[PDB]
């Protein structure tokens, strides 16, 4: 549901990189440029960062349990 | 509901002994060596280190399963010299290699962050 | 049935093998004494399967014929293959 | 029948990775080293959570196996610091452990990224990587107004072996023979294959000719650090680590032949 | 189908006297597989005198007991001796090959198309070559055994 | 749960009992998928095996006397074959001839019967793997193979 | 000595049915003091072998140059004068056939015996003066050295 | 050469001889066979019922054993005939052709719980009931149900203590 | 006449060892021998 | 979804049904493994009648 910390792979930390993928990719970067930007060189954490589906962002829609 | 714990790889049992000697009967001068909680790291270095005593003939090992956490190394020697003798001078001789690999590589990091 | 004249086989069957090896075990087992010397045995198993292999079971198999007589072999009296 | 004399060149040195090569040793002592840079290089990281408070949307086990992979600074520390088995303390105590805190509650209206950052330790040598004074921080989740998470970590001493939370490396290249000379390798067709970075051939030539009285020397290796070492930290602790792996079999080698 | 047939035999077992009967007691076969032999045990093998001709049959079976120097190569001194001198042997080993015609024409009817593929309880030539090599024969010199022994 | 029943299956019905079926009178398991694949390729002409590889495979034999078989080329360096170390894990001194699957029709014919250019012609003698590529006709589950033989 | 038999052969042909093996080659040779034809199986990875080549050619039964038997087990700390030092690539096999051109009532005048080392196989057949020394399931070694 | 003609040449060979032979999409066997030029001995039906009818029980039970062995070995498989033959002696020991079936299984002297085991259960012990019917236990399925010792591989014979070798 | 002595003894004991053994259910064996691979063999 | 966790069951001398004195039916009942007909064809096959005795008599419903 959340980018994972750890490339499951190699163990390189992916948890840092989503949110500046993501800034990158506004930024008109192609995929392939951003993940080269963040320092993913081994086609495992490319992995990570290109093939997530950030769900939390559709999970904060629901309003919580407590106000 | 089955999972060991994850340190039972490395951790000894209480009253589980590190290493075990016993004596191989098919050919003389040969012993087994069970070592518990170990595994290829230790087992690859010990046997290839065996294997540069000339005075060694058999310097083998084997994790026999791989979820359990011993390995058994196999050494027979020249009837002049001991598998006992030959696996400490293999330990020893590991030890001091890494040892001044060590302070080589200190050395090595000196140089690259000086210049 | 003439004693002298048995027609059954000289061999001990696998299932004969199998029901004496069981039967003997559990005498064993029940405290009944061991006709042959013991190093360090404590399973039954073991202990039945070294008196076969002595001759030293105490039991007859009695081989029931289609007619409906039978014949009575001693363990010792069967040749034991396996 | 000795010990080999090994000769190290570090080729190249950042706070990310290191490249180095070990010349004039065994392939079972370089796969060793290799090995124990993953899993018995010690480090430190989050190894017990208590969650008092979770409104967010991942669950507890979640939120605890997310901080558990946070990469902690474990340069001096890990040395000091026992393991908990071996610590004389009850569950805890600051000698075998680092008490951590976090405490966050989104009242705002856009969504609050709970990071490392806000992993608060009591120990300041022992902080989470990326808020070690670029790298963003590691997420570890997002908040909606009115939801909070307030929780109280303490993280252990440990190596790869036990979890891999506890592995210093980010990748460990390891190689040898870049030219196919001891032919370990058997290409079906050499042609096809690209060149390693180590290589030494010109370009028509696909692999070396075959060394019949080679043997594996001259390892490569570029151990990348996940931040909770220093690269050169984990090369020199796996050295130390793997030679007192060997003095402690010694010493148990010694009680059992003279008690025999 | 499985059901069926295993309802249908499955009382069907080997007896003391070594037959095979049913729960009635109604005899289904007087020996197992027609031979009394059990399936683990049996194996294939060739007959080796049912396709060969009459001339090869003859040139392969036939104990030629009249060429000295053949059996001079083949037997040890004083078995070349007595094989050529004796007559009650020649005769032994002439009624021995008669036997084996005889068995030929028995082959001839029991298998009517030439396969010599049988299924038999012991693989004898593997059984020769384990007695070749268990023994160390040497195939090069003269043998010691005398052809009567065989036959007998 | 009882020392007879135990008795009975240790006795009857055990697995190495089971190895030969009275269905087909052959064995009823072979080797199979990595191992008959990896015998094909261990027992290939040039498999040439160093000290220290035929000592690691030796540390996987049940049945070893401990003793290092000479090794089929002893210059300019040590080399021992497949073969060598299958002739080592074949039990006994079973004698076995099989045919490896791509073994020409036309070659036990003409010339080179009894010395085979590919490697065919699986030839076990003394238990020991005198010649031929083992496959699935030498170790499956056929009738006349080397596991049966075995058996 | 402890040799059965002693040439000088010529690699006349290396693999007339193509290669079969990568590292091991056949090589058809023929020698010239005793007209004996050899098949052999080589390992030309560590060993290599051109067509043309000359070379000598031992087959022995021990490579202790005293007559002592050998134990058929692999002792490399050996300090013996063995005889393998004079030479190149050695070998070490069984002899598994040998066939002749024998009648039912005639001796052999040529022979061939066929020799195994681990699955390298060689046939060396010629006349049957030269092959008195073979016998089936029996070890010998190779002994063999290149010569210009 | 399974169905060429094979002979024994005057030399003593066997040569298959490339004949002429008819496949019929129907049977009469009984009609066919008594035909000029057509061969009485060798001509044959795969209708066992037909051969059961025109040549007998033991002519049923050599062409079932031919049949069976057809089918199973079409697919290159290979089953000891020790199996066909003690299935064929099955099918044909009572002198008709015995189905495996309830029509031919549970029709024979088996006695009521073997039968019930298979099927009819209701129908087969009824028919026991009304008439009497006595099981003498000495099938294995009757000694299961009754939980008691098959006669069947251990339990086909009985064990006894020998008393006078406890000594 | 070693090799051959030999021989015999162990064609008579493998012979022996062929032998069926009373108790075998070779009905229920056979049974399964001929339902076993009908599972095999198509049914169109 | 198919874990072994949610598959792996044993029983030793667990409840039974009311009707017939049997092993239940089912992981959830803490249920007995079925010694079906064909497991009793071929133990009759192995010719292991005790063992048939034990499964189909004394480990069922003595
Ligand atoms: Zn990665
Ligand atoms: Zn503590």
């Amino acid at each position: 549901m959340i980018i994972p910390v750890r490339c499951f792979t190699c163990g390189k930390i992916v948890g840092n990189k989503w949110e500046a993928y993501l800034g990158l990719l506004q930024a008109e970067y192609t995929e392939g440029d951003a993940l080269d930007a963040l320092g993913l060189k081994r086609y495992c954490c490319r992995r990570m960062l290109l093939a997530h589906v950030d769900l939390i962002e559709k999970l904060l829609n629901y309003a919580p349990l407590e106000k | 509901m089955n999972a060991p714990p994850a340190f039972e790889s490395f951790l000894l049992f209480e009253g589980e002994k590190k290493i075990t000697i016993n004596k191989d009967t098919k050919v003389p001068n040969a012993c087994l060596f069970t070592i518990n909680k170990e595994d290829h790291t230790l087992g690859n270095i010990i046997k290839s280190q065996l294997l540069k005593d000339p005075q060694v003939l058999f310097a083998g090992y084997k994790v026999p399963h791989p979820l359990e956490h011993k390995i058994i190394i196999r050494v027979q020697t020249t009837p002049d010299y001991s598998p006992q003798e030959a696996f400490t001078n293999a330990i020893t001789d590991l030890i001091s290699e890494l040892s001044l690999l060590e302070e080589r590589f200190r050395v090595a990091i000196k140089d690259k962050q000086e210049g | 049935q003439a004693n002298q004249k048995r027609i059954t086989t000289p061999y001990m069957t696998k299932y004969e093998r199998a029901r004496v090896l069981g039967t003997r075990a559990l005498q064993i087992a029940m405290c009944a004494p061991v006709m042959v010397e013991l190093e360090g045995e404590t399973d039954p198993l073991l202990i039945a399967m070294k008196e076969l292999k002595a001759r030293k079971i105490p039991i007859i198999i009695r081989r029931y014929l289609p007619d409906g007589s039978y014949e009575d072999w001693g363990v010792d009296e069967l040749i034991i293959s396996d | 029948p000795y010990a080999n004399q090994p000769t190290v060149r570090i080729t190249e040195l950042t706070d990310e990775n290191v490249k180095f090569i070990i010349e004039n040793t065994d392939l079972a002592v370089a796969n060793s080293i290799r090995r124990v840079f993953i899993a018995e290089v010690p480090i430190i990281a989050i190894d017990w959570v208590q969650i008092d408070a979770n409104s967010s949307v991942l669950h507890d086990e979640f939120i605890a196996h997310r901080l558990g992979l946070i990469p902690l600074t474990s340069d001096d520390i890990v040395d000091k610091l026992q393991y908990s088995r071996d610590c004389t303390c009850e569950e805890f105590c600051p000698e075998c452990s680092v008490e951590f805190t976090l405490d966050v509650r989104c009242n705002e209206d856009q969504t609050r990224h709970v990071t490392s950052r806000d992993l608060i330790s009591n120990s300041p040598r022992v902080i989470p990587v990326t808020s070690r004074n670029e790298q963003d921080d590691i997420l570890i989740v997002k908040l909606r107004k009115g939801q909070e998470l307030r929780l109280r970590a303490y993280a252990k001493k440990g190596f790869g072996k036990e979890h891999a939370k506890w592995n210093p490396t980010a990748g460990v290249a390891f190689e040898y023979d870049p030219d196919n000379a001891l032919r370990h390798t058997v290409y079906p067709k050499p042609e096809e294959w690209p060149k390693s970075e180590y290589s030494e051939l010109d370009e028509d030539e696909s692999q070396a000719p075959y060394d019949p009285n080679g043997k594996p020397e001259r390892f490569y290796y570029n151990v990348e650090s996940c931040g909770s070492l220093r690269p050169e930290t984990i090369v020199l602790s796996a050295l130390s680590g793997l030679k007192k792996k060997l003095s402690d079999l010694q010493t148990q080698l010694s009680h059992e032949i003279q008690s025999d | 189908i499985q059901r069926r047939l295993i309802k249908s035999m499955e009382s069907v077992m080997v007896k003391y006297d070594a037959t095979v009967r049913n729960s009635i007691n109604q005899v289904v076969q007087l020996r197992y597989g027609e031979d009394g032999l059990a399936g683990e045990s049996v194996e294939f093998q060739n007959l080796a005198t049912l396709k060969p001709s009459n001339k090869a049959f003859e040139k392969k079976f036939r104990f030629d007991y009249t060429n000295e120097r053949a059996l001079r190569r083949t037997l040890q001194e004083d078995l070349v001796k007595d094989v050529l001198s004796n007559a009650h042997i020649q005769n032994e080993l002439e009624r021995e090959f008669e036997r084996m015609r005889e068995d030929r024409e028995v082959l001839r009817v029991i298998f009517p198309t030439g396969d010599s593929k049988v299924v038999l309880p012991c693989n004898l030539l593997r059984m020769i070559w384990n007695a070749q090599k268990i023994f160390h024969i040497n195939p090069r010199l003269p043998s010691d055994l005398h052809p009567i022994k065989v036959v007998e | 749960q009882s020392l007879e029943t135990r008795a009975e299956i240790q006795e009857l019905a055990m697995v190495p009992r089971m190895i030969v079926t009275p269905q087909s009178n052959r064995p009823v398991m072979g080797i199979v998928q990595d191992t008959l694949t990896a015998v094909r390729k261990f027992t290939k002409r040039d498999v040439f095996l160093e000290r220290g590889e035929v000592m690691n495979l030796l540390m996987f034999l049940s049945t070893w006397d401990g003793k290092v078989p000479q090794p089929a080329i002893l210059k300019p360096r040590p080399l021992w074959t497949g073969k060598q170390i299958f002739s080592l894990i074949i039990p006994g001194h079973i004698n076995c001839i099989r045919t490896h699957s791509t073994h020409p029709d036309d070659e036990d014919s003409g010339p080179y019967k009894h010395i085979s250019p590919g490697d065919t012609k699986v030839v076990v003698e003394n238990g020991e793997l005198i010649m031929g590529i083992l496959c699935k006709k030498s170790l499956g589950t056929s009738a006349g193979s080397l596991v049966h033989i075995s058996y | 000595a402890g040799i059965l038999f002693e040439d000088i052969f010529d690699v006349k042909d290396i693999d007339p049915e193509g290669k079969k093996f990568d590292r091991v080659s056949r090589l058809h040779c023929e020698s010239e003091s005793f007209k004996m034809d050899l098949i052999l199986d080589v390992n030309i990875q560590i060993y290599p072998v051109d067509l043309g080549d000359k070379f000598r050619l031992v087959i022995a039964s021990t490579l202790y140059e005293d007559g002592t038997l050998d134990d058929g087990e692999y002792n490399p700390t050996d300090d013996r004068p063995s005889r393998a030092d004079q030479f190149e690539y050695v070998m070490y096999g069984k002899v598994y056939r040998i066939e002749g051109d024998e009648t039912s009532t005639e001796a052999a005048t040529r022979l061939s015996a066929y020799v195994s080392y681990g699955g390298l196989l060689m046939r060396l057949q010629g006349d049957a003066n030269n092959l008195h020394g073979f016998e089936v399931d029996s070890r010998v070694y190779l002994l063999m050295k290149k010569l210009a | 050469d399974n169905k060429k003609k094979i002979i024994i040449t005057e030399d003593g060979e066997f040569k298959a001889l490339q004949e002429w032979i008819l496949e019929t999409d129907g049977v009469s066997l009984m009609r066919v066979l008594s035909e000029k030029d057509v061969d009485p001995v060798r001509t044959t039906s795969n209708d066992i019922v037909e051969i059961f009818t025109v040549l007998g029980i033991e002519a049923v039970r050599k062409a079932l054993e031919r049949e069976l062995y057809h089918v199973i070995s079409f697919d290159g498989s290979y089953v000891n005939y020790r199996h066909l033959a003690l299935l064929c002696d099955t099918m044909t020991c009572r002198g008709h052709l015995m189905a495996i079936t309830r029509h031919g299984v549970n029709r024979q002297d088996t006695g009521p719980l073997m039968k019930c085991s298979f099927e009819e259960t209701v129908d087969v012990l009824m028919e026991a009931a009304a008439h009497g019917e006595s099981d003498p236990m000495k099938g294995v399925s009757e000694n299961i149900m009754l939980g008691q010792l098959a006669p069947a591989g251990t339990g086909c014979f009985d064990l006894l203590l020998d008393a006078e070798k406890c000594k | 006449g070693e090799a051959f002595d030999w021989l015999l003894g162990e064609i008579e004991s493998k012979f022996n060892q062929a032998i069926a053994h009373p108790g075998e259910m070779v009905g229920a064996l056979a049974a399964q021998s001929l339902g076993e691979p009908a599972t095999q063999m198509t049914l169109n | 979804k198919h874990m072994v966790d949610d598959k792996i069951h044993s029983r030793a001398r667990g409840p039974i049904q009311i009707l017939n004195r049997q092993p239940m039916e089912g992981r959830s009942r803490d249920g007995g493994l079925r010694f079906g007909e064909m497991e009793r064809d071929c133990q009759i096959a192995h010719g292991a009648a005790q063992f048939l005795r034990e499964r189909l008599f004394e480990a069922s419903d003595p």
